[PDB]
């Protein structure tokens, strides 16, 4: 441990006994140290670095060159000496012209190219036997990439090894300086001293894996950040695996970061041209899979945590644990992308070449032209003509009939675009009576599909690290001719989704240090499980992958899941279901029924100038480009309207405050026994209570439509009053205490009250506390609705709207 | 017509009379053509893309209504209460009912259409196998891949096997194996034809021993009905009856997850009736007092029982005793507990058998040479019509007698056998009574060695030639002190490190090329360039058993009691074409293999203290 440091104390105690960055200075310091003495330089270091601490200090070696000879498996030593013509290099130009040689990988070489590594070790010029006799620059110091590990005991100790040492704390923040344009820096300080400490914490307990925790993770957590501290603790302990783990993680999280790690609820917003989980959208765009698993919103909460990292062009791994579901994550995930799913299964002890005969190029012809015809019939809907007998026939060696298909691909400019390649690839197909000659991944890698390596836990570590090598793109291939690489960088729309399983082995330390690990586990929520095994029930919530089924499936759902009443009701209803579900709603038109005539009086004034604040509050804070959600917009700004903000949860209550405006004023309208005897008496005699009841209401009426209306937590001090003058209808002897509590309500703006004290004034005129009764009873109903739409809308008990009314049960 | 109306209402038995002949319409390949898997080029609204071109398309006349593309929601719960509606049996009558617009609508546990044949439906009972068909007509019927995990000896392969008769289908039973190559998955090259790949191709097949990476190979198709081709680069559609049955009595595998698991069970005493049904002359229960016998074996057993009597071994017990029957057979019950290393125990087995069956003969219990001439065999109450004659020491002590009876009594009825013992002489035994009947051929396999593959199935060649070749051509093309070196690699590179010699082929090829009675020598280097091209891109059998059973040798398996997990023998033990085969294996003293072959114990025979003379006057 870090204590041999101590220790280091202490050898040096029995030393005095005896008597660019700041960390790869010392190292780079160490390094320098060992070039004084003529041997090769080893680099005996934990791994994650690579020789880039050797890479970069050649530019600051008086013109060193950077022979990096990747020494590997197919690499005999006539491929390190060369020479052999018949008469009639870069290891050797290293011997011949002096350099730096670095040696990449000498674990995985073959024991004679080590022999012939031990022969050249030599200070004087080399005298070979293996292939020749000897191969004399006399300052070619050949620097060797001790990997992870082999090697022999001669080779591996008459080189000299150099121990290449982690990075300090400090020059972490160094190096995160690189990063810290859009950081608050001691947020970046914090999220630096958080995985030190946590990796430091979590290597000394019970939480099962080798648990990493690497400087990678805090830079990928700090360059996530400028794309705008919630998202960066989701997708750096959503990959616990263990509950407790997680939950003693949160606390860890509280203990530096000081917050509470309440999950943010997700939600699934999945309109057309953008399908959208909490905090995380995706470019919904030309459909290939057509898939059949369903949205499964228990996954909902770790859908999302992958799709961020399908935007993040970071490596995507689904792993964790056996039939608990993932590949429908990646599934579902990219089939409402539409990416092109493509799986290979590595764990069949695959090999290198199998990720990077007239016959199967005539099939692979009939299937491509089969996608262009199709892509091309999805645009220009125009083609028929034995154009779709050739269809047909593309879908259906004796390959003759394929020259047929070239005869259709001989008889406009669309036409020239399918063409281009149909034409081309079928007068290359002339030659099916010639001579024959007979990638994977570098497919999807040149084409645009998405690739996922299924149950990929156990095929190979190598294999693993040829692909890790294209990870970080340019991948070099060997399938090219004589001397050039050929790199593909079409990566656009082309991500490793790796899944796995705990069953097996887990992935090597490098493909986990060089991924962003997502675990997965089992919840079965409500609705959850209640769609996921609908093949006996009438219906699922989300039942497709296309918006306008959806949208009458949830309104389906929630115009049915509703089972001085209706007031909360109809204003979470119509607070919960999105703003084009409102106009399917009012589309597709007991309380239900009622709730079309609170669909007309919405557009009217659902929010007028009320969404002018929701665009305006809402565009200040970083926003979506559209309106697709709003209670999951209510609780999306969880850590902003935890700011005391209340930019969202007071236009939720103006909301309440205009249909509970609605039903006063109708009942007012109605107003236009003992209330029944003043209210007739606007035609007992002498009444006083018809206008104390009407002048209020017309006060309530005025405070629904206007700008410091909208203007106006207060919004909660005026329904008290609303929820008052409910109490008086119910409660109309006793007009004099209960005006003295219109009168405290007023005496909890000018107009307002104005009509209070008008209507007041001449009720007195004219001349318990059970208003908190009904009051708390309406705040316990509506937080009991607010959790049964919070319910179809996410699945966990808890909501802004909840904490928010539940802070208000605190009065 | 319109009873795809009820199309995914009822299992794939609407989809299969559509496979014999349908078309499409507008609602209709709207509903039935979302299957897993295919290309749709009718209508490619539903799959182009899921923006307005398919969020606001069309859909003709969803309920005879024309609403636009989102009518699956119309019909996702449409659908959705005919489905509730089904779990409330007379369900096959509704699809009966259904068909009313008469093909081979085959009944069984519930129901099948597989118009292609009946078959020999040998193994019929009315038992817990009627409870196990009733288990396994559901899945069938809705063609997910099955298993079954019951214990061991129930006849799940043929419960399966039957299923399958009960079918117009052949069980194909690949019993894969941990050594498998892709070969009988999909074949080679380096375009073969493949074996599973065939059966795809033709069309059910059932697999054994798949619990103990190539599963992936086959999940291809256990996604769904196609397979990952890499060479010819072709899924296959699999569009008949591929329902790809498996077995194994554990749970670990991918299948675990993938196949729908079920639980066959078999109340053992009802083969009182089975073999009744089996045998039509032993309707006495004289065979039921053999299974009677059978329980007394096992309450003797229960010196040390190293085997434990089974169904499977009552059915030997009821085969033996039918092989009498022709023609009392106390000696055939005192044959089917010769497997006991105490002659104290043999004669407490005929104990039992003798309370079991009348009165104490125990001259039996201890009893000739031969007639042979034409059916050359006639060796103790057992003959062998011996076939093509060929003949050294010759008929042995009384103890050789009994062995030899033994043998016999096994030869005739198409079983398997071992001996344990001592000597090293039950195969000489085996080898002088295979003889002295006729000899077919002494196939004796030593399978101690060579482990698993080389019993069962099954590269410098073309290097040393390419050797010879290059150094001819050097000779021809260059000089001796020139490229001397140049040979000198081309030598000590081709001492096995085949590989880097592709460098010296191919550079030397280039100077050969460089060096353009003439052209015939360039047509030389020429060629012996390209042939090694052909290496250097190269560069990066016949069974023993399988002979024998196709040609009619003794597959004498030695040493058995020292192998490994070689139980694809005891598979291709259980496949039984052949005519006489002789499975004639010798032990030397395995819980399934060695509770599954009629075993038949030595009982050393040098020891009579007179029978010493004779095979001493035999041998002086
Ligand atoms: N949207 C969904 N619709 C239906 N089933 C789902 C859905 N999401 C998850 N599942 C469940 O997950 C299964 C499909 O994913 P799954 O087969 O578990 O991949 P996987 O087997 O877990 N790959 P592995 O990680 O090796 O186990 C289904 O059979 C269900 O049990
Ligand atoms: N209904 C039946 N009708 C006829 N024979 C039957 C029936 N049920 C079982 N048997 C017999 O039971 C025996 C079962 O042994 P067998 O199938 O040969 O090995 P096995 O039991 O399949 N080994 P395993 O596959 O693991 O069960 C067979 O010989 C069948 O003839
Ligand atoms: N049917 C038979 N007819 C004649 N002799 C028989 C017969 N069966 C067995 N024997 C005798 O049984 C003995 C078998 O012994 P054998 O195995 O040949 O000796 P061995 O010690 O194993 N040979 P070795 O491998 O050198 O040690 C021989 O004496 C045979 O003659």
């Amino acid at each position: 441990l870090a204590s041999l440091h101590a220790e280091r104390q202490r050898c040096f105690a029995k030393l005095n006994e005896l008597a660019h960055t700041d960390t790869t200075l010392m190292n780079a310091s160490k390094v320098l140290r060992a070039l004084q003495v003529l041997k090769p330089i080893l680099l005996e270091g934990s791994p994650g670095v690579g020789k880039t601490s050797l890479i970069t200090a050649l530019a600051r070696e008086t013109g060193h060159q950077l022979v990096r000879i990747n020494l590997s498996d197919q690499t005999d030593l006539m491929d390190l000496f060369g020479s052999d013509v018949p008469v009639e290099a870069p290891f050797l130009a290293a011997m011949r012209n002096g350099h730096w040689v670095l040696l990449d990988e000498l674990n995985l070489a073959s024991q004679s190219v080590l022999e012939g590594l031990n022969a050249c070790l030599d200070h004087r010029n080399e005298a070979y036997i293996p292939e020749l006799d000897k191969v004399f620059h006399p300052n070619f110091r050949v620097f060797a990439a001790q990997n992870p590990q082999g090697l022999p005991r001669s080779f591996i100790n008459r080189f000299s090894v150099v121990y290449v040492e982690a990075l300090k704390e400090k020059d972490m923040i160094e190096i995160a300086a690189c990063n810290y344009h859009q950081v608050n820096e001691d947020w970046r300080l914090k999220i630096i001293k958080f995985m030190f400490r946590l990796q430091d914490n979590i290597e000394k307990d019970i939480s099962g894996s080798p648990w990493e925790f690497n400087l990678r993770d805090t830079l990928r957590w700090l360059q996530l950040l400028n794309d705008a501290a919630d998202y960066l603790e989701v997708m750096v302990l959503h990959r616990m695996r263990t509950v407790e783990d997680r939950v003693r993680t949160c606390e860890l999280f509280k203990e530096v970061f000081d917050i509470d790690y309440e999950p943010r609820t997700i939600g699934f917003s999945l309109s057309s041209q953008c399908f959208k989980v909490g905090h995380s959208l995706l470019v919904r765009d030309q459909k290939t899979l057509l898939d059949s698993q369903n949205i499964l919103q228990s996954q909902l909460p770790v859908l999302e945590s992958v799709i961020t990292c399908i935007n993040k062009k970071w490596p995507c791994i689904l792993v964790g644990d056996t039939a608990t579901g993932k590949t429908c994550i990646l599934r579902l995930l990219a089939a409402i992308a539409g990416a092109k799913i493509k799986e290979m299964a590595v764990n069949s002890d695959t090999d290198t070449m199998d990720l990077i005969d007239i016959s199967r190029k005539a099939s692979e012809l009939f299937t491509d032209l089969s996608q262009q015809l199709l892509n091309i019939v999805i645009k220009y809907r125009n083609f028929d003509i034995f154009r779709e007998t050739s269809l047909y026939t593309l879908t259906t060696s004796q390959a003759f009939t394929l020259l047929q298909k070239v005869v259709d691909q001989l008889d406009e400019t669309l036409v020239h675009s399918l063409g281009d390649i149909h034409e081309k690839a079928r007068k290359l197909l002339a030659e099916f009576s010639a001579s024959p000659a007979g990638g994977y991944l570098l497919k999807a890698v040149e084409e645009g599909h998405w690739f996922v390596l299924d149950n990929a836990n156990l095929c190979s570590p190598a294999v693993l690290d040829r692909l890790n090598s294209l990870l970080e793109l340019i991948v070099n291939e060997k399938t090219t001719e004589d001397g050039h690489p050929k790199t593909i960088k079409p990566h656009p729309n082309f991500r490793l989704f790796l899944t796995v399983n705990p069953v097996y082995g887990e992935l090597s330390r490098a493909m986990r240090n060089r991924g962003v690990e997502i675990f997965l586990l089992k919840e079965a929520l409500t609705e959850i499980d209640k769609k996921q095994m609908s093949l006996l029930e009438p219906a699922p919530i989300s039942s497709a992958v296309d918006t306008l089924a959806s949208n009458i499936s949830y309104i389906k759902y929630v115009f049915e899941t509703m089972g001085n009443y209706m007031y909360i009701a109809h204003a979470i209803i119509l607070a919960l279901f999105s703003p084009r579900q409102l106009k399917l709603l009012r589309k597709v038109l007991t309380l239900k029924n009622l709730v079309q005539k609170i669909y007309c009086a919405d557009y009217f004034n659902h929010m007028d100038l009320k969404a002018s604040r929701f665009m305006d509050i809402y565009e200040y804070p970083v926003q979506l480009r559209e309106v697709v959600g709003l209670i999951q917009t209510i609780n999306d700004f969880q850590s902003v309207i935890l700011t005391s903000h209340l930019e969202l949860p007071e236009t939720y209550a103006s909301g309440l405050l205009f249909v509970s405006a609605h039903e006063i004023l109708d009942l007012t309208e109605e107003v236009n026994t003992y209330l029944l005897k003043s209210a007739s008496a606007v035609y007992g005699s002498t009444p006083s209570l018809w206008n104390l009841l009407n002048q209020f209401s017309k006060f309530l009426i005025e405070i629904a439509s206007s700008n410091i209306v909208y203007k106006l937590d207060v919004i909660r001090h005026f329904l008290k009053l609303v929820v008052l003058w409910k109490n008086i209808y119910v409660w109309t002897s006793r007009f004099y205490c209960y005006t003295k509590m219109l009168g405290e309500w007023m005496f909890t703006k000018l107009l307002e009250s104005f009509l209070p004290k008008d209507s007041l004034e001449k009720f007195s005129e004219l001349q318990t506390v059970e208003s908190l009764r009904h009051y708390l009873e309406s705040l316990y109903k509506e937080s009991q609705i607010l959790e049964i739409a919070e319910s179809l809308n996410s699945g966990k008990v808890n909501s802004v709207m909840r904490r928010l009314v539940s802070t208000e049960i605190s009065n | 017509d319109v009873l795809i109306e009820w199309v995914a209402i009822y299992p794939q038995i609407y989809d299969i009379l559509e496979h014999i002949n349908y078309v499409p319409s507008n609602t209709l390949q709207r509903l039935r053509l979302h299957q897993p898997w295919s290309k749709i080029d009718y209508d490619v609204w539903f799959l182009y893309a899921s923006d307005e071109i398919r969020e606001t398309c069309k859909v003709k006349y969803y309920g005879e209504t024309k609403t636009y593309g989102e009518v699956f929601v119309l019909e996702n719960e449409r659908i959705s209460q005919l489905h509730r509606l089904f779990v409330s049996e007379r369900a096959e009558h509704l699809k009966n009912l259904l068909f009313d617009a008469l093909p081979l609508v085959e009944l069984g546990g519930n129901v099948f259409f597989n118009s292609h044949v009946p078959l020999p439906c040998s193994l019929v009972l009315t038992k817990s196998t009627q409870e196990n068909l009733n288990r396994i007509t559901p899945y069938l019927v809705q063609k997910r891949p099955i298993l079954l995990a019951g214990p061991e000896g129930i006849g799940k392969k043929f419960l399966i096997t039957q299923i399958a008769a009960k079918l117009g289908q052949q069980i194909i039973r690949i019993h894969l194996s941990d050594s498998t190559d892709p070969k009988m998955l999909i074949g080679t090259y380096t375009w073969q034809p493949g074996v599973l790949t065939q059966a795809v191709i033709t069309g059910w097949i059932l697999f054994t021993n798949i619990e103990h990476e190539v599963l992936s190979v086959l999940l291809p198709l256990l996604e769904k009905r196609q397979l990952v081709i890499p060479s010819r680069g072709e899924t296959i559609y699999a569009k008949g009856s591929f329902q790809m049955f498996a077995t194994s009595s554990m749970k670990t595998k991918i299948l675990g997850q993938r196949l729908w698991q079920i639980l066959d069970l078999t109340y053992q005493p009802d083969e009182c009736v089975e073999v009744v049904s089996t045998l039509y002359p032993v309707l006495s229960i004289i065979c039921p007092t053999l299974y009677s016998v059978y329980k007394d074996i096992f309450d003797l057993f229960s010196s040390k029982i190293y085997r434990r009597l089974c169904l499977r071994d009552f059915y030997k017990f009821i085969k033996r005793v039918a092989f009498l029957y022709h023609k009392v057979f106390k000696e055939a019950i005192d044959m089917f507990g010769a497997f006991i290393p105490s002659r104290d125990g043999f004669d407490l087995v005929v104990r039992n058998v003798a309370i079991e069956l009348n009165i104490p003969p125990e001259k039996a219990l201890q009893l000739p040479v031969f007639q042979n001439l034409e059916h050359n065999i006639n060796i103790g109450r057992c003959s062998l019509k011996k076939l093509s004659t060929i003949r050294n020491s010759y008929a042995f002590t009384s103890s050789s007698l009994g062995l030899l009876e033994q043998l016999a009594a096994g030869v005739q009825t198409n079983e398997p056998l071992l001996l344990v013992g001592e000597t090293g002489t039950g195969k000489t035994t085996t080898i002088q009574l295979l003889a002295g009947l006729l000899g077919q051929k002494v196939t004796v396999i030593n399978m101690s060695q060579q482990t698993e593959s080389s019993d069962m199935l099954g590269s410098t060649l073309g290097l040393p030639l390419h050797e010879r070749f290059i150094d001819i051509f050097e000779q021809t093309f260059s000089s001796k002190k020139n490229a001397k070196f140049i040979s000198m690699a081309s030598t000590s590179a081709r001492r096995f490190r085949w590989k880097t010699c592709l460098k010296i082929w191919k550079e030397a090829c280039k100077l050969s090329k460089t060096v353009l009675n003439q052209v015939e020598l360039r047509n030389q280097w020429a060629k012996f360039e390209k042939e090694v091209e052909d290496f250097e891109k190269v560069l990066t059998v016949e069974g023993a058993l399988v002979k024998a059973v196709r040609s009619g040798h003794w597959v004498l398996l030695d040493e058995i009691n020292l192998a490994s997990l070689e139980t694809l023998e005891p598979i291709g033990q259980l496949l039984s074409p052949h005519k006489n085969f002789r499975l004639f294996g010798c032990m030397n003293p395995e819980p399934s293999f060695r509770s599954r072959f009629t075993e038949i114990y030595v009982h050393s025979p040098d020891q009579n203290l007179d029978d010493l003379l004779s095979i001493i006057q035999k041998y002086i």
